[PDB]
């Protein structure tokens, strides 16, 4: 009962009959008139069991006189009837029929060399087939029809072999023997290791090879026995009105049965074979559709017309165990009703009616009228309950106090849509939630609906006060904000509580304290907002942890100074010296987290509720139709609109210019328009106030409702005050091309009848989109914790070496990424050092906390190599050191928790909102270069001829503040070593530049290039000075293609001048579009150039699928100089030829790209050699492991960093690991040549024969890239991919292949039932990790 | 707690291990008879073990030793 | 699912469930029949010169 | 709506649905996923055996808490085996592999 | 239904979310009651016994 | 007689319920003055002009 892993394997022909308890031998059911089991068919008390406990057909044996004998008189057992449930029926089959999930998946065809489309030919009885050729005249395996079948009988007699039909197929699988045709598979693997044969031997030397060592035999993929599922399992009930209910397989299994009864009938009566054949193919229809109805043939139906649920669709889908009916359950002790606000609270206290908790906590109230005595049996306690009695209610008083409890609201999208509560019980039939958590479950007050909980057991309550109670949750996971932000209400009144109005009474006068401050406005002797000058004492931590204390005078306002009765004794002033809106607020309960703690900022959180409403309920700010404005000038805009479109559509009449750049000019004027009516209305919005207090009219943030929330960040935006005041930009018909005319007018004045109409386009547009691929994000999430499973942090700390290097990101243009919030909280690789070098704080190893974010801040180095989880070594989970601090909490992460199943909930969470040239120096700054080639030219300025250096601006300080690229060639006008200010236009170059610019000057001439062959002469008629233009290589003659252009810029006696400072040749063997400029005799000088050539949501998913896009770049594979090999066949060449290193590579690449290197010229492994995306199965391969990590942390961000989402990045951190945990195996020496295996496990193989039992005998290894629908399938656990997907793929791979299950994962002991080895459960379990090995 | 567990935590340092050591110690008085050693203040025992822990009387040792002198006074007790 | 510019008169453009039968489920508009064929047509005024 | 024990399903033994059928509340395997997160345990533990499909683990649980026994016992799910036999009525022998 | 003297201005928290907050008469003058009339129904039919 | 939450004005632009508002105060107020001249009860010759 207590078991430990689960074996799957195939069953033999006699292990179903030590499973089985007889023969069924009949097809019926039940007796029609009594209502009571047949005998031998489908239902039948002998076999199964009772239908009634204890009492059998007769009834000889009742009420339990004789315990355990059987009743002879109708042959049925006296037992229980739960053994319904186990009772397994077997029957014979009359011939040998074939297994569908070893035929159609291929595991037969595979195993035998044979398709199979020609395996089915000779089941269907149509054409025999070899079984033992003696005699070679027809090799075995072989479709022979049944007109030769009579030309070879008559020559052979019956000296050979040929039957047909699936006990063919059996005496084919009989034949063969498993170790001598692996012996000659072993051999011959070693001939010619061909890519189009490699896997028909890598997939048949493990299969081979898998039926010795699991014990499998080849016989039993056919079935000579039909097991059959427990009538329980199975159950045909009675309903109602006489009317009946079966499922599925009760009549799939009649359609065999009687198929193996009238094959039966058909033997004995001589039949003709013709009858016996056909008899023989309904079986096998019968078969396969009690197995897997709609995979082979035409779908047997009952009489309303769907599908019969085969045995694989009870397992394949939304509707199978594994997913509908093991993971996701129903649960009892649980109710549910409609939320509303519970404004009053406090934050550990859920809103419970008194007219539920009688049915939750029902056997709870039953457990203290029994102990009270109140009830002397649990019936009289029952009648009372219900008769709703005078001491039920104080009882169950008792018992709610102090019990802990369940909310949770579907969808749950993250960690937090589940938190524990605390009761206090009302009167009524709806729950009242706290307003501190609406924020935490995407909760809007609109009919959302939430499910309440009962923790049953001890630890259940220990677990609901400890683990996830509302109070110990205040901060994200998914980064360092607190999700206590307040929303909306209260953010208008903190925002109007604080504020200064410079009109209003009592300006400037003289205060003592903010208790007497509420004695002025409680008294309406003073007003909220108008300046004062006051006092206040305020605390420090400044001391050694303790409490010191100062007292000053100050200047503030009056409602500022109420506020200050409420803080506890840790802050300075200097947070409440403003208007407080929203980010204003934001800073303040992040900053008491930092320097106080949870349980004050658990009081601090409900006491800030408790003001704002209070207060803007008092102040009251309704919103007009007047406090709505119209701009004044916004008519007069739109006639100077009509009158810049009025010259532009009478042009075209003209024909001067076409529509396709008059429509842009549309598109230029009506935005332009709609941008002097957006800006006109934030004249008169945000100081259209002009008060006047002893003076002539002052100015300041007016007093408009609408622009209050707005200056609060409370609702609505820039773009979003337009709609209720201007002109709302453009609205696109859902074709993807705009009109050309705006909606000239916001709501206020109402839209035309015909706009209303394009207005429409967006309402269905917005809304099509938004209830349509939350679809396409949850299926997202769902891998995302799929390959993250298994892994939980199992350790403290390995302590291995350094890992990933960060600097930051604000690449591009602005300073995008700061390194203060990408080193938060991380491990310090290595001891680090500042400007002044050896100056180290760190030895090797510390934990970031805030003030080393602002130690680095000081010293101006900017990069840090840190640790990060995927440079950790330890298998089956992680050292804490290399993940950082618990994001949840604010320590150092503990021993046990699982951060996959964190980290694919901060992704998915964020996923369902997120679907919808010259250069200039902007700064003064240095000038920096790097892998820099470059050459003053004739003028005096620069032209870069490396494609791997960039324009990096560094201030004084001596960190990174600018980055731009540059391309060959570019016109630049600067160099290197110099601090030139910005403002200019330095890197300046057209989008048609693509040079052919030689670095060292010489002798321009015209030598081996005609005109005719390689070239068709372009003179230039207006100018002359052009020359022999190169074309592409598309356009040339045949005759001429079997060279290149290659010009030889000569010295004086006719040589290609080198390259200064090495004996090599270096002229231009020209490439494609190479316009050049002069002709015969002249020269240029360095630098100057020979020629010229003229030119969301799924982007999230492919990156974690490593989707190989469509139009691929290629990199090179090592150092050196290019040869080319075949010209214009389909797709060109390009071969490898090192520095010293031999020369084999040559790839079917296109000329029909562009390149980067010419052909005469080097390049390095790890490079581009054209333009486009790439693949990262490359970006592992050619360049390291730390560079594909670094590309998907930084190509996703482009995502989420855009709508400005914020997630930690270790979480893209820990599931990119995953995705590399496999390898590429070169050598030998434990496994086959090149077959794939967990790199996790082969460092297990490393770790020994590199130790000292052996020298070196191990084997070489690359590293696999799979995606997250690959990447969870090639794992060891056959029970997770048979939870996940593609069953029928999965559980005949695991079969044959003898695949066990350790129990790991998280899914693992689901199933089962067991508990989690996760946190509370792990301890427990490393107990079981041991007390196997001892005992 | 009633509220938090911040103040057990910062002893036991683990947020399952506190459970586990009240997991413990939270089954002597609903079925082990036995009192507290706080002030009772009506409260259900999983949180009068957490009290037990944030007083600073339980960790995971001192309960390990009150449940091996209890074994041997019945040992000698039945020879 | 869209609205094409060619449901004018005929197709009510702001009646539909919101969930996932946001392009399927329709109203007819009000001054509507339907042609002696079975296609959707509308009353229209028709200009006779101003 | 609210239930403490209404009648189970049929074959998978566990409780029904609906309100009008007196059925219970439907943890989902989407709500599994943040409890694993929580590193809770016993609670994402008896959320499937006394709650849910344990046939003798929720008869002890009655008793568990009428006498005041805060306690639970958990056992096999009683469609975790249903799964067993299942694929043992496919002919490919899974089991179990005991101690 | 019936019309309501409506007035927009926050309340405490009270009508925190788009929520609604009524008052204690439009409840007494029973402006919103509705007479929902349930079906349902007894059937005796025969049996084996 | 009905509380209800004017931040929901703005960013969801529901924006004629503020004119269906005005417009309502209207019609009831004069549903008022017409019941000043049928509780004081003082003729209908006033009442045909008004």
């Amino acid at each position: 009962e207590e078991f430990d892993a689960i074996k799957i394997a195939l069953a033999s022909p006699d292990m179903i009959r030590s499973w089985s308890f007889g023969e069924v031998k009949k097809p019926e059911t039940i007796n029609y008139r009594t209502f009571k089991p047949e005998r031998d068919g489908l239902f039948c008390a002998r076999i199964f069991g009772p239908v009634k406990d204890y009492e059998c057909l007769c009834g000889k044996y009742k009420r339990l006189k004789h315990r355990g004998v059987i009743c002879e008189k109708c042959g049925v057992e006296v037992t229980q009837t739960k053994v319904r449930r186990e009772r397994m029926g077997h029957i014979e089959l009359a011939s040998p029929t074939a297994h569908i999930w070893f035929l159609k998946s291929s595991r037969i065809g595979l195993l035998l060399d044979m398709p199979l489309r020609d395996i089915e030919r000779v089941l269907y009885f149509e054409s025999y087939v070899v079984i033992e050729g003696g005699m070679t005249n027809l090799e075995r395996q072989q479709i022979l029809t049944e007109e030769q079948y009579l030309d070879a009988l008559e020559e052979f007699g019956d000296e050979f072999d040929a039957k047909m039909g699936a006990e063919a197929i059996q005496a084919l699988l009989k034949s063969m023997d498993l170790e001598q045709e692996c012996e000659q598979l072993r051999e011959e693997l070693n001939e010619t290791n061909s890519e189009t044969k490699r896997k028909k031997l890598t997939k048949r030397i493990k299969l081979l090879e898998a039926f010795v060592q699991s014990g499998n035999k080849p016989e039993w993929m056919i079935l000579t026995v039909l097991p059959v599922l427990p009538p329980d399992l199975r159950p045909l009930v009675p309903l109602d009105g006489g009317r009946f209910a079966t499922s599925d397989l009760n009549d799939l299994y009649r359609r065999v049965i009687n198929r193996n009864n009238r094959l039966k009938r058909l033997l004995d009566l001589a039949a003709p074979d013709i009858i016996v054949r056909n008899e023989k193919r309904m079986l096998q229809e019968a078969v396969d559709a009690l197995l897997d109805n709609g995979r082979r043939g035409r779908a047997i139906t009952g009489s309303n017309k769907r599908p019969l649920k085969s045995l694989a669709d009870m397992i394949k889908g939304k509707q199978g165990r594994f997913r509908q009916n093991l993971l996701g359950k129903r649960v009892d002790y649980s109710g549910r009703s409609v939320i509303t606000v519970g404004p009053y609270l406090r934050l550990h206290q859920c809103g419970l009616p008194k007219k539920m908790a009688l049915e939750l906590f029902k056997p709870f109230i039953y457990g203290k009228l029994e102990l009270r005595g109140l009830a002397t049996t649990i019936k009289a306690a029952k009648k009372m309950v219900e008769r709703e009695e005078a001491v039920v209610w104080d009882i169950l008083d008792e018992v709610i106090r102090e019990h802990p409890v369940l909310l949770n609201r579907a969808p749950t999208l993250h960690r937090l849509g589940i938190q524990a509560f605390e009761p206090v019980l009302i009167e009524g039939k709806a729950i009242q939630l706290h307003p501190l958590v609406c924020a935490a479950y995407n909760a809007d007050f609109d009919g959302d609906q939430m499910a309440v909980h009962v923790p049953l057991t001890l630890e259940a309550q220990l677990e609901a006060r400890a683990l996830m109670m509302s109070t110990n949750n205040i901060l994200s996971p998914a980064n360092g904000e607190p999700i206590i932000v307040p929303s909306q209400d209260v953010v208008l009144g903190l925002y109007y509580m604080t504020r200064d109005c410079v009109n209003a009474k009592g300006e400037g006068m003289v205060l003592t304290g903010p208790k007497e401050a509420e004695r002025l406005y409680r008294s309406g002797l003073a007003s909220l907002h108008a300046r004062v000058k006051v006092r206040i004492t305020e605390y420090e931590k400044d001391a050694n942890g303790e409490l010191v204390a100062k007292t000053s005078l100050k200047d503030t306002t009056v409602g500022r100074a109420i506020l200050w009765m409420i803080v506890p004794k840790g802050l300075p002033y200097s947070i409440v010296n403003q208007a407080l809106g929203k980010k204003a607020i934001s800073k303040m309960l992040n900053t008491c987290y930092r320097i106080l703690g949870l349980k004050p900022t658990v009081i601090f959180a409900d006491q800030i509720m408790y003001t704002g409403f209070a207060y803007a309920a008092r102040s009251g700010a309704s919103v007009g139709i007047d406090d709505m404005v119209i701009p004044e000038k916004k008519h007069e805009i739109i006639s100077e609109a009509e009158a810049e479109v009025a010259e532009i559509q009478e042009q075209f009449q003209s024909g001067l210019v076409t529509a396709g750049e008059r429509y842009n000019k549309v598109i230029d004027i009506w935005a332009a328009a709609n941008d002097r009516v957006s800006k006109a209305m934030m004249d008169n919005l945000q100081t259209e106030t002009v008060i006047n207090r002893d003076g002539q009219e002052e100015k300041q943030v007016s007093f408009n409702s609408i622009y209050m929330m707005a200056d609060s960040g409370a609702r609505g935006s820039a773009a979003q005050i337009r709609q209720l005041a201007g002109m709302r930009g453009l609205m696109a018909k859902p074709d993807g091309s705009i009109i050309e005319t705006p909606i000239t007018a916001n709501f206020r004045e109402g839209l035309n009848v015909l706009q209303y109409f394009i207005s429409t386009h967006g309402a269905r547009k917005g809304l099509a989109d938004t209830a349509l691929k939350t679809a396409n994000s949850g299926y997202l999430t769902r891998r995302l914790v799929d390959v993250a499973q298994d892994l939980v942090v199992t350790e403290d700390d390995c302590g291995t070496h350094e890992g990933i290097m960060m600097t930051p990101v604000i690449e591009g243009g602005d300073v995008k990424e700061p390194l203060r919030d990408r080193v938060l909280g991380r491990v310090t690789a290595e001891d680090v050092l500042k400007p002044g070098t050896a100056d180290i704080l760190v030895p090797r190893n510390t934990l970031l906390h805030e003030q080393w974010c602002d130690l680095l801040e000081e010293n101006s180095v900017d990069a840090v190599k840190v640790r990060s989880v995927v440079s950790c070594d330890t298998d089956f989970g992680v050292c804490a050191h290399c993940y950082g601090r618990d994001l949840a909490r604010g320590h150092i992460i503990n021993k046990g928790e699982a951060i996959g199943v964190i980290a694919a909930q901060s992704i998915g969470e964020p996923g369902t909102q997120l679907t919808m040239s010259s250069i200039q120096v902007k700064n003064k700054g240095s000038i920096k270069l790097s892998n820099v080639k470059s050459v003053v030219n004739s003028s005096g300025k620069l032209v870069i001829t490396s494609r791997n250096t960039e324009l990096k601006l560094i201030d004084e300080f001596g960190r990174t503040k600018e980055s731009y690229k540059v391309p060959y060639g570019a016109v630049l006008a600067k160099g290197d070593g110099e601090q030139v200010a910005g403002g200019e236009t330095v890197a300046n170059w057209d989008p048609h530049t693509m040079p052919v610019i030689t670095e060292v000057s010489g002798f321009v001439r015209f030598t081996d290039m005609i005109d005719g062959q390689t070239i068709t002469r372009q003179t230039d008629e207006l100018t002359g000075l052009s020359s022999l233009v190169v074309l592409d290589s598309a356009e040339r003659t045949a005759g001429g293609k079997d060279l290149r252009p290659a010009l030889k810029i000569v010295d004086a006696q006719g040589n290609d001048v080198l390259i200064p400072g090495t004996d090599m040749p270096a002229q231009y063997f020209l490439p494609g579009k190479a316009i050049v400029q002069l002709e015969d005799g002249v020269q240029i000088s360095s630098g100057d150039t020979l020629a010229r050539i003229p030119q969301g949501l799924p982007r999230v998913a492919d990156l974690f699928e490593a989707r190989r896009p469509k139009e691929p770049a290629i990199l090179a594979e090592i150092s050196g100089i290019v040869s080319f090999g075949k010209e214009t066949k389909g797709k060109r060449r390009l071969v490898i030829t090192p520095v010293d290193g031999s020369d084999p590579y040559e790839e079917m690449i296109p000329k029909w790209r562009q390149l980067n290197v010419f052909e005469g010229e080097r390049v390095e492994r790890g490079d581009v050699i054209s333009d486009g995306p790439e693949a990262p199965h490359d970006i592992l391969r050619l360049r390291g492991v730390h560079a594909v990590t670094r590309y998907i942390v930084n190509e996703v961000q482009d995502v989420y960093r855009l709508q400005g989402v914020k997630i930690n990045d270790k979480h893209i951190e820990v599931i990119v690991r995953q995705m590399l945990r496999k390898a590429t195996i070169v050598n030998a020496g434990s496994s086959d040549f090149l077959e794939g295996e967990q790199v996790e496990y082969s460092r297990v193989k490393i770790a020994n024969r590199e130790l000292e039992a052996n020298g070196k005998v191990g084997a070489t290894y690359s590293r696999d890239l799979l995606g997250i629908t690959k990447a969870s399938l090639a794992t060891e656990s056959f029970i997770s991919a048979a939870s996940f997907q593609e069953t029928t793929r999965v559980l005949t791979e695991a079969a044959v292949a003898g695949k066990r299950d350790e129990l790991r994962g998280l899914k693992e002991n689901v199933i089962v039932g067991r508990l989690i080895p996760a946190g509370t459960g792990y301890a427990y379990h490393q107990d079981r990790m041991r007390r196997r090995a001892a005992g | 707690a009633r509220v938090t567990v911040q103040d057990a935590v910062e002893k036991i340092g683990n947020r399952f291990d506190l459970v586990l050591v009240a997991a413990r110690r939270a089954r002597q008085m609903q079925v082990g008879g036995k009192d507290p050693l706080v002030p009772e203040e009506n409260d259900k025992t999983t949180v009068i073990a957490l009290r037990e822990i944030e007083e600073g009387l339980i960790n995971n040792q001192i309960l390990d030793v009150r449940e091996r002198q209890e074994q041997q006074e019945q040992e000698a007790a039945e020879l | 699912r869209d609205v094409h510019p060619t449901h004018y008169g005929r197709v009510c453009p702001i009646e539909t469930p919101e969930g996932p039968n946001i392009g399927l489920i329709n109203s007819l508009s009000v001054y509507a029949q339907t042609n002696e064929y079975g296609f959707l047509e509308t009353p229209y005024r028709k200009v006779t010169d101003g | 709506h609210a239930r403490s024990t209404g009648s189970y399903s049929l074959v998978t033994q566990q409780p029904l649905g609906g309100k009008a059928q007196f059925g219970g509340q439907r943890f989902g395997e989407m709500e599994v996923w943040a409890l694993e997160a929580y590193g809770a345990a016993y609670t994402l533990q008896e959320m499937l055996t006394v709650k849910s499909d344990d046939v003798n683990g929720r008869t002890k649980m009655y008793k568990n808490i009428v006498d005041g026994n805060h306690q639970m016992e958990p056992g096999m799910p009683e469609s975790f085996n249903v799964l067993l036999k299942e694929i043992r009525s496919l002919g490919i022998n899974i089991e179990l592999e005991d101690e | 239904g019936q019309n309501m003297r409506v007035a927009f201005m926050p309340w405490n928290g009270y009508n925190f979310e788009d929520s609604i907050l009524v008052s204690e008469r439009v409840v007494q003058e029973d402006r919103f009651t509705t007479i929902h009339i349930q079906e349902l129904a007894c059937v005796s039919r025969d049996t084996k016994l | 007689d009905i509380v209800l939450n004017p931040l929901g004005v703005p960013s969801r632009m529901n924006i004629g319920q503020i004119l269906e508002t005005h417009l309502g105060m209207a019609a009831k107020g004069i549903g008022d003055k017409i019941n000043a001249m049928l509780k004081q009860q003082q003729e209908v010759a006033k009442l045909r002009e008004f």
